[PDB]
């Protein structure tokens, strides 16, 4: 929707990432991450659906990217993106 | 008569005043100081 929704998720994908490589080989058996904390808990934000701990967070981020390419390629959909206003 | 005294000679060193003694204290502590708010440092925790 308005432009600023989009950056507001941007921004969190971009975040997402940021924390992915913070997290990458500091993910240890016993401990709990700050981290950790903040990269699990933005992975719940990106699905409507469900809110429960994600144990694979590959999942949900590749539905994300699939439902996107399919949106972003037809103009039938994403055409509103590209008005003047 | 020199040598009897010179044998039963002998000094000790005393306080004029006794000393005031007490008896002991309890010890009791109490609170001071000022306490702020600290926040949780890991933050929100995850789902689950």
């Amino acid at each position: 929707m308005s432009r600023q929704m989009w950056l507001d998720t941007s921004a969190l994908l971009e975040a997402i990432s940021e924390y992915v490589v913070r997290c990458n080989g500091d993910t240890f058996s016993g401990l709990t991450t700050g981290d950790f904390n903040a990269l699990s808990n933005m992975f719940t934000q990106l699905s409507v659906s469900s809110a429960g701990y994600v144990s694979d967070p590959r999942v949900p981020l590749q539905t994300m990217s699939n439902m996107f390419v399919s949106f972003i390629t037809s103009t039938d959909r994403c055409g509103y993106m590209l008005r003047k206003t | 008569f020199s040598e009897l005294r010179n044998f039963f000679t002998g000094d000790v060193v005393i306080r004029d005043d006794p000393f005031d003694v007490w008896d002991g204290v309890k010890a009791t502590y109490i609170p001071i100081g000022v306490h702020g708010v600290r926040l949780d440092p890991n933050g929100d925790q995850p789902p689950l």
